[PDB]
């Protein structure tokens, strides 16, 4: 029934404070309005921009320009990546913690990557795996090394991409 | 709108600038005959409330500041790298063997009473270790932890966190049908680590790799739950030396001790069987003291013992089972 | 003082030092001259 | 494809709104080469006032671009400035016929513009005549200089 | 399936596009069949049609409020507008709009096309008669060069 | 791909309010607020507020309270004295700023020495200027 997320703009800032009139004495007189709604509104933008300040610095929307210092905490450096696929290996490394390489893990990684009808794993009797893609957005070649670092130690591995089926 | 975050870093606007736009703004609602000159009522009004508002900002950018990695300092670092799941150590306490106690029961090891910093001589232990502070707490944070299992990252993980006396580990991987350039048996990984036990890093692989004991290497060492053995090996085996010749105002003495120091970090944090790179040294040199003291520089590398007419200038590697190493007693410094 | 004037006015038009003030209390510091003291130009739309 | 769809959309619409607000003494860039009034010239440009005149003030400051200005020396004549905003407002100076105002059309006011015979002039211009015309136009005075050149060679 | 709203997107941008550029007139095509006007049609409104006013008569009546018709009186000529002519409410014609408060005169705004006495920047070739072989007058092309004529020599 | 459309809005909003306002405008009543807050009147309203003179002349007598009724003589007048329609036409008296064709004695103000430039010389300067290259 209520957002859990309290960081959100001050919803109707202006009019509050101009409530606190005291009895209208002054409402109506057009003169000390426009004096304290100039003073009022300088507060509006810094209430806005307190926002970007923390919206702007989660990974989800983080920029380029600061991206990379989310990515120097971890030790994932650009290197020659671009900002639509650098976001993709800061989560791949990431999520590669909590994992174990199982057939439905595997899965699970690659649904983030190309929706849910995009990708698909044949299997095979030594030691093969092969993966398969449909509706790739991103160049993969630069993807490619972390997703050999999710897969078993043994793991042998073949990559086929293609639109559609 | 050139405000506050904005991708390319963080603008702060100055004092001045506030009141210009406020005033601005506010004779917008008057029309120019409005006096705003200086120690005008009007003026000395808008100076209050800008001042009060700048401090705002002001705020902004120091929290900002405060939670970047170059700005971590004191307590708002423990934050930083607590975020992570990591916080700094404590009063350590020493360990010697057969003011202190011993560490548990004998029959047919040592262990200190005081809480930290310390009868500490051969024939009379790990001494001092009293606060890990932020320089090497830093360092510490370079490390990666996770609960995964059967991935290279995981098995890197778990060794350097459970195996005592653990410095430094690599993988090498053949994933074919036919044996690698490195010998490697097909459908088999090796693992190489330098220091740590043997019947205890078995222990710990054991629990950490999957169910098809696909390891390989020098020795092996049995365990049970069934029985089953794992290979592993050990590397050491080498020793630089360094010289380096410069062009322009000599260092002094303390100088060459942050130049010398800093080249240790670089030379020994490289991997297991890697390669340096002249360009990277002269890189630190560059960096470990201001620039504008130089106007040439060489490095010079050789092994110990080896003839001075041996110095070289090319890249140098190692071999598999070789680990690159440095210390004092060396980096020769030259004035050309 | 800067100040803006028309496309038409002639480079070579040498304002008169002393019959000209800015406002009640200023005036020019000496004689001025259009040419050699542009500082800002603006150039849009109306200009084969 | 559908980028340069999109790129019509954005266009078309800063084109309108620059339509729509204008600024009375402004006119708006169509795709093709002709240009579109903003409201603020149909209005006045067909003919639009508010009908009663105010007196001219050394002190006062217009914000309205449609209405008119009496200003007098008992030589009347009514003014108005199309540029003229609450956002952007103007200064009635000493007199109005040192910028943005205008006055108001009449059979003699004509009155102000260079009559065919024998007109006084007070900076005017006029194109360059290609060289060696020797008709009845109007020279420049850089044509003058420029085919003076070739007589000092 | 995303293609499907890309498509009416794709066209709707296009009837946007030719509405904002709908030269002077265009008439888009919406999906329901019914005709969206350019804005510069909109604009006709205030654009006040002053072609040719329809001669002025008795009897007949005026349809539209910015429509002007012509009026001569037993001496002058003038057009006159009933701006509360409406359809459902056509102004009654009547002998003479003097007496006929419904309609109102009106005026030429094009004075535009002349250069006022100050600083004017003509266009096209101005000409004057030849000044006498001086001071103040403009001279012409020929008139500077038989006054050099003379000089090379 | 083509999520570029993070921009759109921007501006598909921006022409909804800049429509809605010609509406108001074309169609409004016996009004209209910009941006810039300053006031646009619907045609029905500023058919309104717009100058009207009285349509019956008064007869002249040189005597004065109204700047919008209109007097005769003989020629229609008013006092803003000022003709307001007289039976002579313009375009035969001032020149056109596009290629006319001036008689008489046209005058301008003579230019600053040594300017090179499209304004119009005088007969008076040029013949100053010969006399330079004489020497």
């Amino acid at each position: 029934l209520k957002d859990v997320n309290h960081i959100h703009p001050l919803p109707d800032f202006v009019r509050g404070g101009f409530d606190y009139v005291p009895s209208d004495i002054f409402s109506g007189k057009e003169n000390f309005e426009q004096t304290l709604r100039i003073l009022l509104e300088r507060l509006e933008f810094i209430d806005q921009k307190m926002v970007e300040l923390a919206e702007l610095r989660t990974t989800l929307n983080a920029e380029d320009a600061i991206l990379d210092e989310i990515g120097r905490q971890l030790g994932i450096y650009r290197n020659g990546l671009n900002d639509p696929e650098y976001r993709a290996v800061i989560m791949i490394l990431t999520g590669n913690n909590s994992k174990s390489g199982t057939r439905a893990d595997i899965i699970a990684t690659l649904k983030q990557l190309f929706g849910e009808d995009g990708v698909t794993t044949y299997k095979g009797y030594n030691y093969r795996l092969d993966i398969n893609i449909f509706n790739t957005c991103m160049e993969v070649t630069d993807i490619l090394p972390e997703i050999i670092d999710m897969l078993p130690l043994v793991t042998h591995l073949r990559v086929v991409e293609n639109q559609g089926y | 709108e050139n405000y506050g975050l904005t991708g390319s870093g963080f603008n702060l606007p100055p004092m001045d600038d506030l009141v210009q736009e406020t005033k601005k703004t506010f004779k917008s609602a008057f029309g120019e005959d409005f006096n705003t000159e200086s120690n005008s009522v009007a003026d000395k009004l808008i100076q209050i409330f800008n001042e009060r508002e700048y401090q705002l900002w002001l705020l902004m950018g120091s929290v900002y500041y405060a939670q970047t990695m170059q700005g971590a300092e004191g307590i708002y670092l423990d934050d930083l790298l607590g975020k992570r799941g990591i916080y700094r150590l404590g009063k350590t306490r020493s360990t010697g063997t057969v003011d202190y106690e011993l560490s548990s029961d004998v029959q047919v090891d040592v262990r200190s009473i005081e809480p930290g910093y310390i009868r500490d001589v051969h024939s009379v232990f790990i001494d001092g270790s009293d606060v890990e502070s932020d320089n090497e707490y830093r360092i510490r944070a370079a490390t990666s932890i996770s609960e995964g299992k059967a991935t290279r990252p995981a098995i890197l993980a778990a060794l350097l966190n459970k195996v005592e006396g653990i410095e430094k580990v690599r993988i090498f991987n053949n994933n074919t049908d036919k044996t690698n350039s490195l010998g490697i048996p097909p459908y088999r990984f090796m693992v190489v680590c330098y220091g740590g036990g043997t019947a205890e890093i078995s222990q710990v692989l054991y629990d950490t790799i999957a169910t098809s004991n696909n390891t390989y290497g020098d020795t092996f060492y049995d365990i049970t739950t069934q029985v089953e053995r794992i290979w592993h090996t050990k590397a050491a085996a080498r020793q630089l030396a360094i010289r380096v010749r410069y062009r322009g105002r000599p260092l002094s003495l303390t100088e060459e001790t942050a130049i010398a120091n800093g080249l240790a970090t670089a030379v020994n944090g490289t991997m297991i069987a890697g390669t340096l790179y002249n360009v990277r040294l002269v890189g630190t040199v560059m960096s470990s003291t201001s620039p504008d003291r130089f106007t040439q520089v060489y490095v010079d590398i050789k092994n110990k013992g080896q003839p001075d007419s041996a110095y070289v200038n090319t890249d140098v590697t190692a071999s598999t089972t070789q680990v690159l190493s440095l210390e004092l007693e060396d980096v020769i410094f030259s004035q050309i | 003082v800067v100040m803006t004037i028309d496309s038409s006015v002639p480079y070579n038009m040498i304002y008169s030092a002393a019959t000209y003030t800015i406002d009640t209390d200023y005036e020019l510091s000496s004689d001025v001259q259009v040419a050699g003291n542009i500082v800002a130009q603006l150039i849009k739309g109306t200009d084969v | 494809d559908a980028d340069k769809a999109v790129d019509q959309i954005i266009e078309d619409s800063k084109r309108l709104h620059i339509v729509v607000n204008g600024t009375g003494t402004e006119q708006a860039v169509a795709e093709d080469g002709s240009l579109l009034p903003s409201v603020r010239k149909a209005l006045i440009d067909n003919l639009y006032f508010k009908t009663p005149p105010l007196p001219w003030r050394n002190g006062g400051s217009v914000n309205e671009f449609n209405q008119l200005y009496s200003f007098t020396d008992g030589n009347t004549t009514w003014w108005y400035a199309p540029g003229a905003t609450v956002s952007n407002p103007v200064v009635m100076r000493d007199s109005p016929i040192n910028g943005k105002f205008k006055v108001f059309l009449d059979k003699t006011n004509a009155d102000i513009y260079a009559p065919l015979n024998s007109p006084n002039f007070v900076n005017p211009r006029v194109p360059t005549p290609a060289p060696g015309d020797n008709s009845q136009s109007i020279p420049t005075t850089g044509w003058v200089q420029s085919e003076m050149e070739g007589l000092e060679d």
